[PDB]
């Protein structure tokens, strides 16, 4: 259940 | 007149640039350059002795003293020193090869001429040590 | 002079009036003597003991003639060196080059 | 007259002396020597042809002028020997074949490797086969 | 030591001499290598089979003359050669003695002025014999001479 | 000490002062005509006045010669080189 | 000087590199011969010309193959999230983060 | 059961 | 059971 | 004349650019540069 | 003078008429005395 590429435009930092 | 004549020949012997300036009259740049070359050539005559008399004993003593104080690494005992007005000579030889090798650049794609051989002869013609200049087959 | 660490160690210049050199016709330097006129206060400690031990009281400003003798040794073809003050060799000044 | 009085007899004696000592190969007995202040003349003739032939370079695609004839007349006008200067018909065919042979290997090696690499990476099991072949291994 | 050498009334003599020796020194012993070891082309090709072998032969010869040029500079030959050239201008005669090199030590060659040597030479031009004088102190003498 | 040092350092110095005397005389004469204070006499002291020579080429010539010799023998560029025998070094390293 | 004259003379032959009429190899040999240099080894032997042709062919073959392999290998590494984890465990990386 | 390429952007150092 | 291209990016020496 | 002669050699000893300028006559630029180096060279001796 | 912090600390110049130095023939500075003529108000506290 994982995907490698880093996501930056809208997602929250957490 | 005699005072100027004696001072003129004393000036040349003492390497004074008033010698190229001359007693009077008009002068030219090119001749001043050439006669100044005569001054620097006879300059080599007077300090030729000082190379052996002063420069070498200075280096020999300094080499031993800096070795005793460990300021320089211990020499291999096979190292000799010339005092040369040298490394600049080696740089001049290398620069000649690079310009000479750049002349070979337009014909990099020549199917006839063995460019590797030409570079080796050019390097030999210059007189530099060719050990390691040409890439070995494994390096290529 | 022998370097002492990184200390400032300028070389000493002797004019013709302060030294003598004996040299054979072959051109070999047989012997050299240098004369140093150094004040008692400015004397090195080793030389100072030689002047003090010999006798007499010397003013700090009083000049001392120090003679350093470098000569060709008969054996091994080397230079033996020592410093002489007031007719007596200084202890520890002996050396070879 | 020093060419005849001094230079030529000097060369004549040297040729026989160097032949007796085997320092030069035995001459064909049909070799004559001129003492010329020569080879430099032949070089000068060749350099003129190259420059004159370079004047024909902008017209390489001319459909009217027979450039091969013009080059031969230029070489004749200079006076050099034209034997072998112009490529023979079989030589031009060899150059024709060699040009095609070259990129035949260039595209052949490129096409062979791409398919070979693709089939090597077709499936992970087949990829271990490449590893086990060259000596590599999957589990590290 | 007590002799005083008067300056000549004209200066072209000293001026011409120094210029002459310097120009002779520059032409005869320049910074660039003034000698080359040449291998005769036909014999070499008779002993080696490929031009590559001939090229590495020239590399070895090029190395040899570099060592010779390095030896000349490291042993102050140019200092001695310039003095010899000056002697040749005024005396036309000088004797150069090259001592046998002991290891890599400083081994300058000894210059003999015309007043320190004699040579006998036949009309054909061969050196029949030659004697040199060395006036060396007892301490400075080598052990065998001592 | 035996040999040359048998006399003593001061004794040797005083004996050889006579041998070096002509060179001191010549040095004083050369200084007289170029730069009188460059080679003072043994009797010269802090009260000695050195007269300017009537001609200036000697002072000008000495300064120019000493400066030109200094640039030739000890320039900013390295004037000594340590050279290793190329054949001997190659016989030691691979 | 002889070598540098040959290079300048040979560099003059560059404009006619694609000429179909003139035997450039013959002219190059004649130019070198007229200069007087040793002509042994300056011209490539037929086997040497074949070797150079092979080397540049192998240059394109290996360079295209290295690119083609990595693109294909990357595709299999990212083919599935399960194979995605396999690449991480191979190089020593981890999927869980 | 293995994948050839290095994984670089997000994978835990492990 | 063989594949032609050399494997270089992640595999070990063995 | 003797004033100019002494002032000329004093100018060189003091490195004054009257020495390159000269008392009179015509002067060329290139000759000045080479003799200006001489002043810069005798500059080395005085601060040594 | 010994620098007190970052204050303005120019170095003092003594002309030949304000100091004496004794030097042996070897060239070592055996001793040297400087003379300062300072007013009572301008004197430092310790000298005052």
């Amino acid at each position: 259940c994982f995907s490698p590429k880093i996501k930056t435009p809208k997602m929250d930092t957490n | 007149a005699v005072s100027d004549a004696i001072e003129a020949r004393l000036s040349f012997a003492f390497m004074l640039n008033s010698a190229v300036q001359r007693t009077g009259e008009r002068v030219t740049a090119e001749e001043i350059r050439y006669v100044a070359s005569e001054l620097e050539d006879t300059l080599g005559g007077v300090y030729s002795i000082l190379s052996q008399e002063l420069q070498l004993p200075l280096v020999r003593v300094l080499l031993k003293q800096l070795q005793a104080t460990q300021q320089i690494p211990e020499l291999p005992k096979e190292a000799v020193e010339p005092t040369i007005s040298g490394r600049g000579q080696d740089l001049d030889k290398l620069e000649r090869c690079v310009t000479a090798w750049a002349a070979l650049a337009p014909m990099r794609d020549d199917p006839d001429i063995n460019l590797a051989m030409i570079k080796l002869r050019i390097a030999n013609a210059i007189g530099i040590d060719t050990s390691g200049i040409l890439l070995t087959e494994e390096q290529k | 002079p022998e370097p002492e660490g990184s200390n400032y160690n300028p070389m000493k210049l002797y004019r013709l009036s302060s030294y003598v050199v004996q040299r054979d016709a072959f051109g070999n330097v047989l012997q050299m003597v240098t004369r140093d006129q150094i004040a008692f206060g400015a004397l090195p400690e080793d030389i100072r003991k030689a002047v003090e031990g010999q006798g007499g009281e010397k003013k700090a400003d009083e000049t001392i003639d120090v003679y350093t003798h470098i000569y060709l040794d008969e054996d091994s073809g080397e230079y033996l060196r020592y410093e002489e003050v007031e007719g007596m060799e200084v202890q520890g000044s002996d050396g070879t080059y | 007259i020093l060419s005849q009085e001094l230079q030529l007899p000097l060369v004549r004696v040297l040729l026989k002396q160097l032949q007796a000592t085997q320092q030069i190969p035995e001459l064909p007995k049909e070799a004559v020597e001129p003492t010329i202040s020569g080879r430099g003349q032949d070089l000068d003739k060749l350099e003129r042809c190259v420059t004159a032939w370079a004047a024909l370079a902008p017209m390489r695609d001319d459909p009217d002028i027979n450039l091969a004839m013009i080059k031969l007349r230029i070489a004749n006008a200079i006076g050099i020997d034209t034997s072998g200067i112009l490529l023979t018909e079989e030589q031009k065919q060899q150059k024709m074949a060699q040009q095609s042979m070259q990129m035949g290997m260039d595209n052949g090696a490129a096409a062979l490797a791409q398919g070979m690499a693709a089939q090597a990476t077709a499936s992970p099991e087949a990829m271990a086969a490449a590893a086990d072949s060259v000596g590599l291994q999957p589990g590290i | 030591a007590s002799t005083d050498y008067q300056t000549p009334w004209q200066a072209v003599g000293a001026r011409g001499l120094n210029n002459l020796a310097s120009k002779l020194m520059l032409a005869l012993f320049p910074m660039q290598t003034w000698m080359r070891l040449t291998i005769s082309e036909y014999e070499a090709k008779q002993l080696l089979s490929d031009p590559d072998g001939l090229a590495k032969v020239d590399e070895g010869l090029s190395m040899v003359e570099r060592i010779i040029m390095n030896y000349i500079e490291s042993n102050s030959y140019r200092v001695t050669l310039f003095e010899a050239l000056k002697q040749l201008v005024v005396a036309g005669n000088v004797l150069l003695y090259l001592p046998e090199p002991e290891g890599s030590n400083y081994n300058p060659m000894k210059l003999y002025r015309l007043s320190s040597y004699v040579v006998q030479r036949d009309a054909f031009g061969n050196v029949l014999q030659m004697v040199t004088r060395d006036q060396i102190a007892f301490g400075a003498l080598p052990e065998d001479i001592r | 000490r035996t040999g040359l040092a048998e006399d003593g350092a001061k004794s040797v110095y005083e004996r050889l002062k006579n041998d070096r005397a002509p060179y001191e005389t010549r040095a004083q004469n050369c200084a007289q005509y170029t730069i009188p204070s460059l080679f003072p006499k043994d009797s010269d002291n802090a009260s000695t006045d050195y007269q300017t020579p009537w001609q200036a080429v000697g002072a000008r010539g000495l300064n120019n010669l000493a400066s030109k010799l200094m640039l030739a023998l000890f320039p900013m560029q390295t004037w000594m080189r340590l050279t290793i025998s190329e054949y001997e070094a190659k016989q030691l390293l691979s």
